[PDB]
């Protein structure tokens, strides 16, 4: 039996129910050696469990090693039509993991090369961006560690050379996901069930080389300048910096657009993952260079668009809910009445101006990277 | 059990006449949004040199006044889009703003007077998203040559003809409240004109195959399948055919879009239809567990819901009647399209 049923009311009511287990790997991911050989595993497991388990009533089979605040979980999911709707009533939990023990090693195996080009093709294309390389170059330099920026998917050279003996780790990938410790969600009939309290203490890199400039030639510009913020909040976090995102350079007439207008393409994005703030802009970028520094510096707020930025970030988030993966990601990430979607509109709803100003006092650049 | 399910979403869709409009309805308790969409009967074919398009640019401006900034003030996000044969208007926002919201559009659509200045600032933004799918984006914004050819007397009667309440369809997904005349008095501005005739400019390197076989329902279903059975196919034995779909809401029937240059292979494939005998049958049945499945799937987001009440014409039609035109897809109505598609190949 459960320790706990902590149900959430007042839930959209969906035409499918979720059942989900998300199993806690207390060391951070950069410290975990064989984090190219777990991805793969898993990613093979997936595949071969998702063809035995997505029979009716369930419609779909979620199993991933995900990265929550730099670290690693185990995140199984089985989403399925309610058994007053279904013609077949679901599998149970037990069910569920004697599936997962009851995988062939041979059907891991005709996986394994799929798999492997799968996730090889995932980690080439999360480097190989035109706009987001450059935050990765700048992550890599600013943490002095590769895992929070180029080789947070995996490092291409450890999993290019991975050969198909990997199958024997499975035994362990798969006690694992069984066996691991772990909290259970449960979304049904309006409500959200919890399983225990237990919120996982979140993990921030902090930035060893200050003051980064990527001097970078190539011929084809584009910038990006990265930002943090000290003394940082659940609130922050997950409310105030977001919505300071897009009040600078994403809702309407952000800050940035309208500054560089002036001269006449322009994206920002906070990373809660390593509390990093990037603004990226495609000879014309050295006076932007100065034109996005000194607006930041010298960043202002009013309260008429300070409450519109709260409205858009609300019906950011409710959308968000609407989607019922988009509401079990949150409450599985959320801390304390986080958690609970009312709560965490209602502590947008409750924000003032001056948590922006406490935000720009914390405010500081960290690194600058120019292709 | 599957049949309380079916009877649970036709029980939150209904479709009513509201003043000289439609509005079909499907209510979701404790949404958290509310989407209202606004579809006029005028696309990239009704005119085949951007008119609608251009009149979609036009529709955002009323008495020097910007419909996307009144919205995004009031914290509402709206966005418009020309297909081929309609024009969209849809918006998010929690339920409480959705009446306000809505006649505030209406009373932008239905505004019927565009000054010359605003049609030139509109053609210049439209020349630029010219010079700046690819041809059926470039046949929807037209030419800088073809919109140059159109002034304000043009676009004036083209509103007054095609921007009416009768020429008009409303889905408003999610919530519970229902829409009515006396909250939207804009659902009466009519002008001296009536719902157009469907007249449609379908216009070299590519073919368009019929699929017409069954009812309006029936026609989107096999036309599903059979551009999936072909796509499977083509996997098998790599062929490199692109098979598009033109599946529209005022077309009866539905069509198949391939490449003159790909006609060969794709024949090959449809005479490869009926070759196993069970290969039909047995993908049939996958097609309508796996129509089911993402319907149920589907009819969590609200712009995965409009896009079966566009679609399907839910509302107009019940979920049961949906999955009735599923069910009754056969074999033998595979075997009598694949007939008449080899005959169009083969002429």
């Amino acid at each position: 039996q459960d320790p706990m049923d902590i149900k959430i009311n007042g839930i959209k009511k969906y035409t499918i129910h979720v059942l989900a287990k998300v199993s806690a790997s207390g060391m951070e991911f950069t410290q975990e050696k064989d984090f190219e050989h777990q991805l793969l595993l898993t990613d093979m497991l997936e595949t071969v469990i998702r063809k035995s388990v997505e029979v009716n009533p369930v419609l779909h089979f979620h199993l991933r090693k995900s990265i929550i605040m730099n670290h690693s979980y185990f995140i199984l999911g089985l989403n399925y039509i309610p058994p007053a709707f279904a013609t077949k009533n679901v599998k149970s939990i037990h069910e569920i993991y004697q599936a997962i023990q009851d995988v062939n090693d041979l059907q891991l195996l005709d996986e394994f090369e799929k798999s492997k080009e799968k996730l090889i093709n995932k980690i080439q294309q999360y480097k190989h961006s035109d706009s987001h390389s450059g935050s990765i170059r700048l992550k890599d330099r600013l943490f002095a560690d590769k895992k929070y920026g180029s080789d947070r998917l995996g490092n291409f050279e450890k999993m290019n050379k991975i050969t198909d003996n990997i199958i024997y780790a499975a035994p362990d990938m798969v006690n694992k996901i069984c066996e691991g410790d772990g909290l259970f969600y449960h979304i049904n009939d309006g409500a959200i069930h919890i399983s225990n309290i237990k919120d996982f203490n979140y993990y921030i890199p902090a930035v060893i080389n200050e003051g980064v400039e990527d001097i970078r030639t190539d011929f084809s510009s584009i910038l990006t300048c990265a930002y943090t913020f000290e003394h940082v909040t659940d609130l922050e976090r997950e409310i105030l910096i977001p919505m300071f995102d897009g009040y600078i350079g994403k809702y309407g007439h952000s800050v940035l657009f309208k500054t560089l207008r002036l001269v006449d393409h322009i994206s920002s994005h906070y990373d809660q993952e390593s509390n990093l703030l990037f603004i990226t802009v495609l000879n014309q970028l050295s006076t932007i260079l100065t034109k996005i520094q000194h607006t930041i510096e010298s960043i202002e707020f009013d309260s008429v668009s300070f409450s519109l930025s709260k409205v858009m970030f609300e019906n950011e988030s409710r959308f968000r809910f609407e989607d019922i993966n988009g509401l079990l990601s949150h409450v599985i990430k959320q801390h304390g009445e986080y958690k609970n979607p009312e709560s965490f509109l209602k502590a947008i709803q409750n924000t003032d101006i001056a948590d922006f100003y406490r935000l720009k006092a914390n405010m500081r650049w960290v690194g600058t990277s120019i292709v | 059990l599957n049949k309380s399910f079916v009877k649970k979403l036709d029980e939150s869709l209904n479709r009513k006449q509201v003043g000289s409009t439609n509005v079909t309805r499907y209510k979701i308790e404790d949404s958290y949004l509310v989407l209202a969409a606004v579809r006029v009967g005028i696309g990239g074919l009704t005119y085949h040199n951007g008119a609608a398009h251009f009149l979609e640019h036009l529709k955002f401006w009323r008495y020097g006044e910007n419909i996307y900034n009144l919205f995004f003030q009031r914290g509402a996000i709206l966005n418009a889009y020309t297909t081929l044969e309609f024009t969209d208007y849809v918006f998010l926002s929690k339920e409480e703003s959705i009446n306000e919201n809505l006649n505030l559009l209406l009373t932008f659509l239905y505004h019927h007077q565009y000054d010359e200045k605003t049609i030139s600032l509109e053609r210049n933004i439209i020349i630029n998203e010219i010079n700046g799918i690819e041809k059926e984006r470039h046949c929807i914004l037209g030419s800088a040559e073809s919109i140059s050819r159109m002034g304000r007397k043009e676009f004036e009667l083209i509103s007054q003809k095609y921007y009416t309440p009768e020429n008009t369809s409303i889905y408003v997904i999610g919530g519970n409240q229902d829409i009515d005349l006396f909250h939207i008095p804009t659902a009466v501005m009519t002008t001296q004109y009536g719902k157009p005739t469907h007249k449609v400019n379908v216009n070299k390197d590519m073919i368009l195959l019929p699929v017409e076989h069954g009812d309006y329902l029936k026609n989107r279903m096999i036309c599903h399948l059979i551009a999936d059975m072909i796509k499977h196919l083509a996997q098998q034995l790599e062929y490199d055919v692109s098979v598009g779909l033109f599946i529209s809401t005022n077309q009866h029937s539905c069509y198949l879009k391939v490449k003159k240059s790909d006609q060969k292979r794709f024949s090959s494939l449809i005479q490869q239809l009926s070759m196993d005998e069970h290969f039909i049958e047995t993908y049939i049945k996958d097609y309508q567990w796996r129509f089911m499945n993402e319907l149920v799937i589907n009819f969590n987001q609200l712009h995965n819901i409009y896009d079966y009440m566009t679609e399907y014409r839910l509302g107009e039609y019940t979920v049961a009647e949906l999955f009735g035109s599923l069910d009754s897809v056969d074999k033998l109505d595979i075997l009598a399209v694949r007939n008449e598609l080899i005959n169009q190949l083969t002429v």
